[PDB]
């Protein structure tokens, strides 16, 4: 199906300090393959995947330089917002930056995006077509004026249309071992009796890559939503995922409840009930 | 290298659509330009493209091909002013440089209404220690020829605009401190109208 | 306002450094350099932002460059060699559009030795009387020679006022030993006015050639006029 | 604008007592970004805390993954502690092999 | 691949 390249960028004035923390990490669909850290000692975009070090060094000096770029971008950016919204040298501020591809089963381009924020709260985005800007704000209008005297809009779009998707089809080929696996979820449940007359069931997933999934109860067919406790998918921490969704019955009526497992791995959906 | 276009010159005549190329081989390239450069001056941008397609700007079209890489600029209604070499640059996503082309020189022709072509003789105002022989009034369709010889030299054809009278002229100049050179056999190794003037 | 750089012209001789300034245009903060060698393209020695050395062309060691606070920049080269005679292209940018805009250059020429600069000796040849019953027009070519380097602009005064109309020049000189680096070189202009405007012998006409030499700087031991920075002129008068 | 976190403790590999793992603490949903976050094995903090590198998610919050090797005991207690600037108490969170 | 000309407020 779909895969996307994503990059995130966190930036965070240190008012006890000079310089911004910054941080700036690159996702191809759930698995991250680069990061920059201000604050490690390298200086340079690391790469975190086996198929990224495969480039060459010639790759890797244009990505630091570009990352070098964010991150001056940020540092004269929380200056310029600062001054935008009159708040002091005091106070800690952040800008954060979202970018990337989508691209449908047919590697082809769906989707684009970026946007910015200021403190956690939308500043200015390009919207679904990529011609225009979404401005919270006052301070963000006139941002987006000065944008499109200078056609940032248009750059953007031919890297977000474009060189960003070549790029993410290179890289689903170089990395095509990791990246365009399935791995299914592995799966249990468990009874623990909470009172005198009722008990928690937990239907469990592991191991799962990616990391999208559905996990249902039903009682009798019907679908528990509010009765069930869901938590967010988590990493496991080796490249796979897991989630767990929990739901509490009257003892003697574990039969009727029926655990439902979605996943792309899966060629049918599975479907777990409380055996012992 | 990396930006490919041919030196020219292009000849276009006056009036007329000129016509530039620019194929470069990294799809990596993101960002074009179109940059004029007139003789013994420095390159002004005249255009910038950033999506496929067409862009005009008055008297100028860009077209970008990403597929098949290429970058053209047209130039309508071409003007005498229009003459100067057309450099290319491309900006690629992976940094901040612009790679470019050699340039292509673009001469524009202009029309002779009544060629009256002619070789004349000029003497120095106080020795004779040179002389020189003026080849002018050929129409824009003439090309001059190099010398032959090493102790011979000619210069390139050139358009004067006598603008009061509004009327244009071409000329090139030929020269040697030789004993046994004369403008009878000057302009030799070009072609010449061969109804040409020839005067003591 | 706009992009400016200095020195407009140079000559160095080999082994020799030199050090070239380029302040950007008012709202641009980054600069780029650029070597155009004659009938090329420019190529990319490096750029500099916020005093650092942002990214980096082609070019070796012996290519420092500098930028200050204000955010003009320095370009030293050392070791010269003769390959390095070039137009030294400057560009400036912001960081919103990122268009880079260029400077005028410096024109930097390395001789070997500077026995090999020679200013122009400069002529001018009178219309012909054939030509000026059989067209009722005159034209005056002037002829610049034996200069070394290229670095000149020749201009037409009649009557002590620079004029344009009727004016070309041939936009390229020709090299007089072409297999030499170091050759010298020529160049013409016609002047072409009315028969009649020419005829008047009040009218008086100058053709100028202003050569760019050495500098006070350089040292000169040979017995011929140090070749600095001057005007050649030539003249004639109607008839 | 502050948003407070969300966390999850457990092991990487199903957990067995006396057996090689890794102890994850999962934090997200966080806005701003600034948190402290440790790992403990009993009441006392873990020395050799690794963590992922600072992401978000569509909606701006910020996650984090922190990471160790551990050999679980059917008595040793493991936990994470979390402080944020959106809680007036730092939240503790005991892992569960069933969480 | 990150993007080059990224544009400041």
């Amino acid at each position: 199906g779909s895969h996307s390249m994503r990059y995130f960028f966190t930036s965070v004035s240190r008012p006890g300090r000079g310089e911004p923390r910054f941080i700036a990490v690159g996702y191809v669909d759930d698995t991250q393959f680069v990061r920059f850290d201000s604050d490690a000692a390298s200086q340079r975009m690391e790469p975190r995947a086996p198929w990224i070090e495969q480039e060459g060094p010639e790759y890797w000096d244009g990505e630091t330089r570009k990352v070098k770029a964010h991150s001056q971008t940020h540092r004269v950016d929380l200056g310029t917002l600062r001054g935008y919204y009159n708040q002091s040298e005091a106070g800690s501020h952040t800008v954060q930056r979202m970018y990337g591809c989508d691209v449908g089963s047919d590697w082809r381009f769906l989707r684009g995006y970026h946007q910015y924020a200021y403190d956690g709260k939308d500043y200015i985005a390009l919207k679904e077509d990529l011609r225009s800007w979404t401005a919270a704000d006052m301070a963000a209008q006139t941002t987006k004026h000065k944008w499109e005297a200078a056609h940032v809009a248009e750059q953007l779009r031919a890297y977000l249309e474009g060189t960003c998707v070549e790029w993410l089809r290179r890289y689903l080929e170089n990395g095509k071992e990791t990246l365009q696996r399935t791995d299914a979820p592995k799966t249990h449940m468990t009874h623990h009796a909470v009172s005198d007359h009722e008990a928690t069931l937990r239907c469990w997933a592991l191991s799962f890559y990616p990391a999208e999934i559905t996990l249902t109860w039903q009682r009798d067919g019907e679908d528990q939503t509010q009765d069930t406790e869901l938590v967010e998918t988590r990493p496991a921490g080796d490249g796979t995922f897991q989630k767990w969704a929990a739901v509490v019955v009257p003892s003697g009526q574990e039969q009727r409840y029926t655990c439902h497992v979605q996943h792309e791995g899966l060629p049918k959906p599975l479907t777990l009930r409380w055996e012992p | 290298k990396e930006v490919e276009q041919n030196s020219g010159p292009l000849s276009v005549p006056e009036g007329a659509i000129a016509s530039l190329n620019c194929t470069y081989s990294d799809r990596g390239s993101q960002s074009f330009f179109w940059y004029r450069q007139y003789s013994g001056k420095s390159p002004e941008l005249i255009m910038f493209i950033y999506s496929n397609g067409d862009k005009e700007d008055g008297r100028f079209t860009a077209q970008l091909n990403k597929a098949s890489q290429y970058i053209s600029l047209l130039i309508r209604d071409s003007k005498l002013s229009d003459s100067a070499t057309y450099l290319c640059a491309v900006r690629t996503n992976s940094g901040y440089a612009l790679n470019f082309g050699k340039g292509t020189s673009l001469l524009v022709t202009p029309h002779i209404q009544k060629p009256d072509p002619a070789v004349y003789q000029l003497r120095d105002s106080k020795s004779s220690d040179k002389s020189v022989c003026l080849f002018t009034d050929f129409d824009s369709q003439t090309n001059v020829s190099q010398s032959k010889d090493s102790d011979v030299y000619i210069t390139d054809k050139c358009v004067l605009d006598m603008r009061s009278m509004d009327f244009k002229s071409n000329s090139a100049v030929a020269w040697s401190n030789k004993s046994d050179f004369a403008c009878a056999n000057a302009f030799n190794n070009s072609i010449i109208p061969e109804d040409t003037f020839f005067p003591s | 306002a706009g992009v400016t750089q200095s020195p407009t012209h140079l000559i160095k001789t080999r082994g020799q450094q030199v050090t070239l300034r380029c302040s950007p245009k008012q709202g641009h903060d980054t600069v780029s350099w650029y070597q155009q060698a004659l009938g090329q393209g420019p190529q990319f020695i490096f750029q500099y932002y916020e005093e650092e050395e942002r990214q980096r062309g082609n070019f070796p060691d012996r290519f420092s460059g500098h930028q200050f606070p204000n955010y003009s920049s320095e370009l030293n080269v050392n070791a010269l060699l003769l390959g390095d005679s070039a137009l030294y292209l400057c560009a400036s940018s912001d960081t919103v559009s990122y268009e880079q805009y260029f400077g005028p250059g410096t024109r930097l020429t390395v001789t070997e030795d500077l026995k090999n600069v020679f200013p122009p000796e400069v002529a001018v040849f009178e219309p012909s009387e054939a030509e000026i019953s059989h067209t009722q027009k005159a034209t005056l070519v002037c002829l610049a020679t034996g200069f070394y380097p290229d670095h000149v602009e020749l201009s037409w005064w009649v009557n002590g006022k620079e004029v344009h109309s009727g004016v070309c020049t041939d936009p390229q000189p020709l090299k007089e030993q072409p297999a030499l680096n170091d050759s010298r070189y020529a160049l013409s202009s016609r002047l072409r006015v009315s028969a009649t405007f020419w005829q008047d012998p009040r009218n008086h006409f100058r053709c100028q050639v202003q050569f760019y030499g050495l500098s006070e700087n350089d040292e000169w031991t040979q017995d011929r006029a140090k070749p600095v920075t001057q005007i050649v002129s030539a003249e004639a008068w109607g008839r | 604008i502050q948003r407070t976190p969300k966390i999850q403790v457990y092991s990487r590999h199903p957990a067995e007592n006396g057996k090689s793992n890794f102890l994850n603490c999962y934090v997200s949903g966080f806005h701003p970004s600034d948190i402290e976050v440790d790992l403990l094995k009993n009441g006392e903090r873990i020395e050799k805390v690794e963590h992922s590198d600072l992401s978000f998610s569509k909606d701006w919050s910020f996650y984090l993954l922190y990471y160790t090797e551990f050999t679980p005991t059917e008595k040793d207690e493991y936990a994470c502690r979390v402080n944020h600037v959106t809680l007036s108490q730092p939240k503790i969170v005991k892992w569960d092999r069933d969480m | 691949s990150l993007y080059n000309t990224i544009a400041t407020l």
